[PDB]
């Protein structure tokens, strides 16, 4: 019997965050049934690295960090150990020797209609690389030099914030392929989520 | 539409005396997003200033910007004769920039 | 010194499109907008429009409205420019600039410039 947290709820909804306030949906004391993404699933690159996808339900992490994205086919590649590109860069970026499972699959449909989709922006053009993990919710306009301007833009001064402009006849890597980064961690606290 | 009137075009400077290029806002804008390219004759143009801050990159520094808010200056202590061009100050702050008016620089 | 370098002259049919190409090396063409003037044989210079790669953004003239388009390919790192429906005397060199500079806060001035697209609206 046991029990099912809404993995499967959260990661099918008419609406995932953006590339920058990417959601942070902790889980705990639930039997995260894995089998329906791994053992029967139809979602494409479902490439997993930290472990192997079978016999995931064996394996139990402290708290599973499901994420939610909408990131253009092309950057789906870039969700991965530093690689390259405004993803996991300027944006959500995983550690080195990272964890966890990265399913992404395309979504041409469920949400993504005539015209780049109001939400789902990117998130460029910041001072540093960013660190792993770290949400980037502030929007600031971003500085391009050595002046300070004093909130309005410009040259320089660019917005951090650019709209996925994406419509439902693209080509095959421009339609956003729904990813989430299923974020493991094993950590040196109680394992939580275990069980088939 | 911004328009930067400027100090006459076609305006003899020559080395050995101080030379002097304005350009005035059409209303007092930020210092710190101008600059002042010059195009050579025949060639495309390459920055020199911006609201008096940097040295004149690639020129020695007799090249200095100056001024506040309308009236910015660029001033050539001793002038040197490679800069016979012509001068433009570029306006890259509220959205609208102007680039024209024809600011020419001669020398001798 | 970093290379700006544009397509050759072209002559075109006044009335129709044209596609001048502008690509930036030796530097991160990410963090770098674009920037695009004409200059003409004898007056000075003016916009023709100005786009951020990275933020999506395009902006252009007020008496260039829907008829100059500025595109980007981070690809291929360069800055394309279309100007649908150009008069007969936009004749004149379309040039492109952008800040030469490197890593995600960088620097602000325009120091580098591309060496000019001349482009003619001939018979």
């Amino acid at each position: 019997i046991t029990n099912l947290c809404p993995f499967g709820e959260v990661f099918n909804a008419t609406r995932f965050a953006s590339v920058y306030a990417w959601n942070r949906k902790r889980i705990s004391n639930c039997v995260a049934d894995y089998s329906v993404l791994y053992n029967s699933a139809s979602f494409s690159t479902f490439k997993c690295y930290g472990v192997s996808p079978t016999k995931l339900n064996d394996l139990c992490f402290t708290n599973v960090y499901a994420d939610s994205f909408v990131i253009r086919g092309d950057e789906v590649r870039q969700i991965a150990p530093g690689q390259t590109g405004k993803i996991a860069d300027y944006n959500y970026k995983l550690p080195d020797d990272f964890t966890g499972c990265v399913i992404a699959w395309n979504s041409n449909n469920l949400d993504s209609k005539v015209g780049g989709n109001y939400n789902y922006l990117y998130r460029l053009f910041r001072k540093s690389n960013l660190k792993p993990f770290e949400r980037d919710i502030s929007t600031e306009i971003y500085q391009a030099g050595s002046t300070p301007c004093n909130g309005v833009e410009g040259f320089n001064c660019y917005f951090p914030l650019q709209s996925y402009g994406f419509q439902p006849t693209n080509g095959v890597g421009y339609q956003p392929y729904r990813v989430v980064v299923l974020s493991f961690e094993l950590l040196h606290a109680p394992a939580t989520v275990c069980g088939p | 539409e911004i328009v930067l009137t400027q100090s006459p075009g076609t305006l003899s400077l020559s080395p050995g005396e101080r030379a002097t290029l304005s350009c005035r806002g059409s209303q007092s804008v930020r210092s710190s997003y101008l600059g002042w390219y010059q195009q050579k004759p025949g060639q495309a143009p390459r920055l020199l200033i911006y609201g008096a801050s940097s040295r004149a990159t690639g020129i020695p520094d007799r090249f200095s910007g100056s001024g506040s808010g309308t009236d910015f200056t660029l001033t050539i202590s001793r002038l040197e004769p490679e800069d016979f061009a012509v001068y433009y100050c570029q306006q890259y702050g509220s959205s609208p920039w102007t680039f024209g008016q024809g600011t020419k620089v001669e020398i001798k | 010194q970093m290379q700006l370098v544009q397509s050759g002259p072209e002559v075109k049919k006044p009335g129709t499109s044209v596609k001048v190409s502008c690509k930036a090396s030796g530097f991160t063409f990410t963090s770098s907008a674009v920037q695009w003037v004409r200059q003409a044989r004898g007056q000075r210079l003016e916009w023709i429009g100005w786009i951020v790669v990275g933020s999506g953004n395009t902006d252009y003239a007020q008496q260039f409205q829907e008829r100059v388009t500025i595109t980007r390919d981070m690809s291929t790192s360069t800055a394309y420019m279309e100007l649908s429906s150009l008069g007969s005397e936009d004749t004149a060199v379309y040039y492109c600039a952008a800040p030469n500079c490197s890593g995600g806060s960088c620097y602000d001035g325009f120091d580098l410039w591309g060496q000019g697209t001349m482009v003619t609206v001939s018979s």
